[PDB]
RNA sequence: AUUAAGAGGGACGGCCGGGGGCAUUCGUAUUGCGCCGCUAGAGGUGAAAUUCUUGGACCGGCGCAAGACGGACCAGAGCGAAAGCAUUUGCCAAGAAUGUUUUCAUUAAUCAAGAACGAACCGACCGGCGAUGCGGCGGCGUUAUUCCCAUGACCCGCCGGGCAGCUUCCG
């Protein structure tokens, strides 16, 4: 096999591995800013949220739960935060 | 390894290394408080508050953020639950069972399930007995589970 | 034009059956088996019999001015064999022989779906 | 249409923005063509605020009925004039 | 349906595919849906349709199976009946 | 008539085409402060926002 | 099927080649994978066609040229046996097919020797070309083995029937008590 | 008492499957019956013989009823603890895996006894390569397009848990 050492992995190796069998757990899911349609304001969303979000000004239905990533609605604004 | 499942499934919720807070977190551990006491006002399970917080305020984790668990937090206040979440919603599930196995005599499946349902509530039960979590005297009975839930 | 006729051709191992009826196939015109032209029950199904039975029927459908034929093939079918017998052949090949024109072929075997 | 109509058999065909009038055995036909999503598209209606609804509007009401309803109630008639032969006396004296 | 001095007349009945092209059709490495609907025309006349269709393998495409899963099969079927209902 | 339909369909085209490419550049390219606009010519299906698919 | 398009594509030049000689015309559908016989208007004999068919059906079960244009004589017969339907288990089907070819394919041999029929068993189909009464008897004795009973008894049975066809006497009276029983 | 195990239990998210139960429905074949057309035979064999036929057998057409069965598509594919599981639609309950910065916090494993169900070379021996089924992540391009219903088909890379192959390494 390839020699790999287990003390200083490459950047992309541990990206590329399960997040369980990296040396250091570490998920793969965020924070993000979002910026709806019709208000302005900025609501943070968790990349894979489980329920519909709603604006807290506006009422606008921002995203929907799915089996992975969430989706967001057309026209919406994302930033990724940290 | 799942006790009646032979498949071994991976997936589950790996924690960051970092436990501080994060810096754009805007909210107090005093304003947390008081949204976890109206959410379980509404009537909702600390697992699915925990959830709420997660989704819309960014509520990473409550533990990290307020220094309580949710649970512990909720006993404080007094909005204490009759019955452990994950007994109450295994017992929910043996009555469910059992209501459709009286209309439907043939179903030998459904029969094998609820041996299954009772297995863990036996063994969480008594559990739940040594860690004075129940009197002990309690028992789960089929016609009073329909009462206890 | 031509008038034209339906010949039902059923050949089995044991007999041949020459049929020809209508368009329709509800008005029966002349039928005529492998038995009535042997007297023996080793050659009903024998292609010289079968070949007697051509003709008989090709020579009754001139004097009604029938000129040109469908066939429709058939075999015993079922759970049985799914080919033609020997008197097949020479029925049509006769057929042909004696001015009878050709129309369409076709085989009518009743085959089974699901297995008894 | 009218183009390839008097080309392969020979009618007279005059067109126009809206229809194609056709003769044919001295009678006079008005062909309209129509299209299956434009009543949809009338009913676009994007709002100040930032939303794309749809919204029924007179113009998308009135080409849905002549292309649609009228239709439906034109075949739905003449076949009852077929069990009931009087169906079209008493129509056309209620009309008189 | 009715004779009128040596001419019959005729009407529709019914509709049938050959056997020959039936059994060309249904190929091996391939899925197909079958849908049947019994709708009434305006003039009251009721019938029953069948339908068939066979998934089509993609020009770029390298894998050998185009099989459709259970969903996408009865997504098929209900737009087939939906078609055919209304067009009739 | 045939004349103006052409040269009015003539004229529409290229504003949808002008429109398209234009679309192509601008899809991903996150602008300054940082925003990153939700667009159909992504990969990943997006929730349309219409009021429709808001009441569903 | 698939393994069958390679050797149909070196091979199809003959079969037009044998075709044309009755002015029949063949395609071989390579996006399909088909193979299409149809007539013309030079042909004159109305029944090749249905031996035209014929051939193309037992080219797609792997026989093998010589054998199948064989079968365009008139004296020769054929027919495809399906025998998949039989048996629900696999298993059992594998067992009784291999019971069918036997050790070296001697009882294989031995039937095509008796019946003066060529078999070829291929997949779930075994085809058989020969005289008319030949193969009625491999549809007799395939199918009988797929049945449990075993192919050895049919097979002695045939060669008895063919002992007692050389002795010109008791023709008319039966043969029950020759044959041999369980 | 702390953490929140590539220990375990529960909830949540979208999917997935000839898994199970209740109703519902369609399809040929075969058999029997009713009527119409035609007239001496039909069936079976190696050859025959039992049988059916002028009160019409067999064959050709139309319709009705009954019992099974669910091809081709159908794969070393899928599902279920095993035995086992294949037309359509509706209903009831259950489940695997995947996704998770959710929750509890050792609640676990193997097991005589006991209970439910039950057709008719060798060893947890680290790995690799191709495919394949499901879930998810990312992507140059094609292909359709969404009133409702619906957001896919193909190609490429990657992560898991499965059904299996070809190979190696260790005891
Ligand atoms: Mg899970
Ligand atoms: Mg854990
Ligand atoms: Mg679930
Ligand atoms: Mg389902
Ligand atoms: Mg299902
Ligand atoms: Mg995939
Ligand atoms: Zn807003």
């Amino acid at each position: 096999p390839l020699a790999k050492d287990l003390l200083h992995p490459s950047p992309e190796e541990e990206k590329r591995k399960h997040k369980k069998k990296r040396l250091v757990q570490s998920p793969n899911s965020y924070f993000m800013d979002v910026k709806c349609p019709g208000c302005y304001k900025i609501t943070t969303v968790f990349s894979h949220a489980q329920t519909v979000v709603l604006c807290v000004g506006c009422s606008t239905v921002l995203c929907q739960p799915t089996g992975g990533k969430a989706r967001l609605t057309e026209g919406c604004s994302f930033r990724r935060k940290q | 390894g799942r006790m009646h499942a032979p498949g071994k499934g991976l997936s589950q919720s790996a924690l960051p290394y970092r436990r501080s807070v994060p810096t754009w977190l805007k909210l107090t551990s005093d304003d947390v408080k008081e949204q976890i006491y109206k959410l379980a006002k509404k009537g909702l399970t600390p697992s699915q508050i925990g959830v709420i917080l997660r989704d819309s305020h960014g509520v990473a984790q409550v533990r990290f953020v307020t220094g309580n668990k949710i649970l512990r937090i909720l006993k404080s206040k007094g909005l204490a639950p009759d019955l452990p979440e994950d007994l109450y919603h295994l017992i929910k599930k043996a009555v469910a069972v059992r209501k459709h196995l009286e209309r439907n005599r043939k179903d030998k499946d459904a029969k094998f399930r609820l041996i299954l349902i009772e297995s863990r509530i036996h063994r969480l039960a008594r559990y739940y007995k040594t860690k004075r979590v129940l009197p002990p005297n309690w028992k789960y009975e089929s016609s009073t589970a329909s009462a206890l839930v | 034009e031509n008038v034209f006729g339906v010949c039902h051709i059923f050949a089995s191992f044991n007999d041949t059956f020459v049929h020809v009826t209508d368009l329709s196939g509800k008005e029966t015109i002349c039928r005529v088996t492998g038995g009535m032209k042997v007297k023996a029950d080793r050659d009903e199904s024998s292609p010289y019999a079968a070949m007697l039975a051509a003709q008989d029927v090709a020579q009754r459908c001139k004097e009604l001015g029938i000129t040109a034929l469908h066939i429709k093939l058939r075999a015993t079918g079922g759970n049985r064999t799914k080919t033609p017998g020997p008197g097949a052949q020479s029925a049509l090949r006769a057929l042909a022989r004696s001015g009878m024109k050709i129309g369409r072929i076709e085989d009518v075997t009743p085959i089974p779906s699901d297995s008894t | 249409l009218a183009e390839l109509l008097t080309q392969q058999h020979g009618l007279q065909c005059r067109a126009t923005a809206t229809h194609t009038d056709v003769l044919k055995d001295g009678f006079v036909f008005r062909i309209r063509v129509a299209y299956q999503r434009e009543p949809q598209i009338l009913k676009e209606v994007q709002s100040p605020e930032g939303m794309i609804s749809l919204r029924d509007t007179a113009a998308s009401l009135r080409l849905e009925r002549d292309t649609r309803q009228l239709p439906l109630l034109t075949s739905a008639l003449h076949g009852l004039q077929q069990q009931h032969p009087a169906f079209s006396g008493v129509a056309r004296l209620a009309k008189r | 349906e009715d004779v009128q001095g040596k001419n019959c007349l005729t009407n529709f009945h019914g509709m049938d595919l050959t056997r020959d092209k039936m059994c060309s059709m249904v190929k091996k490495w391939q899925t197909m849906i079958e849908a049947h609907v019994d709708v009434k025309t305006t003039d009251g006349y009721l019938l029953r349709l069948f339908c068939v269709g066979f998934t089509k393998k993609r020009n770029n495409q390298i894998r050998k199976t185009s099989y459709a899963q259970h969903q996408q099969v009865r997504q098929i079927r209900k737009k087939m009946m939906e078609i055919m209902t209304r067009e009739v | 008539l045939r004349v103006e339909v052409d040269t009015f369909m003539e004229a529409y085209d290229q504003k949808i085409a002008e429109e398209e490419a234009k679309a192509k550049e601008e899809e991903g390219v996150p602008d300054e402060e940082g925003w990153v606009k939700v667009t159909r010519r992504g990969r990943r299906p997006v929730l349309p926002r219409t009021e429709a698919a808001s009441l569903r | 099927p698939k393994y069958r398009e390679a050797y149909l594509k070196e091979c199809w030049p003959l079969v037009q080649k044998a075709l044309n000689e009755h002015h029949v015309n063949a395609t071989l559908d390579l996006i399909e994978g088909s193979m299409t016989v149809c007539t013309t208007k030079k042909t004159f004999d109305p029944y090749i066609i249905i031996r035209a068919r014929d051939l193309i059906k037992l080219l797609a079960r792997s026989v093998s040229f010589e054998q199948a244009v064989r079968i365009l004589q008139d004296d020769v017969a054929c027919d495809i046996i399906k025998i998949g339907s039989l048996v629900r288990n696999k298993e059992r089907f594998v067992k009784r097919r291999q019971r069918l070819i036997g050790p070296k394919g001697s009882t294989l041999k031995a039937l095509e020797l008796l019946t003066n029929c060529y078999i070829m068993v291929q997949g779930n189909t075994v085809s058989a070309i020969g005289p008319f009464s030949g193969l009625k008897e491999v549809r007799k004795v395939v199918l009988d083995t797929m049945k449990n009973i075993h192919p050895i008894y049919n097979i002695k049975s045939l060669m008895i029937k063919r002992e007692l066809a050389k002795d010109s006497e008791l023709r008319s009276q039966s043969w029950e008590r020759f044959l041999p029983q369980f």
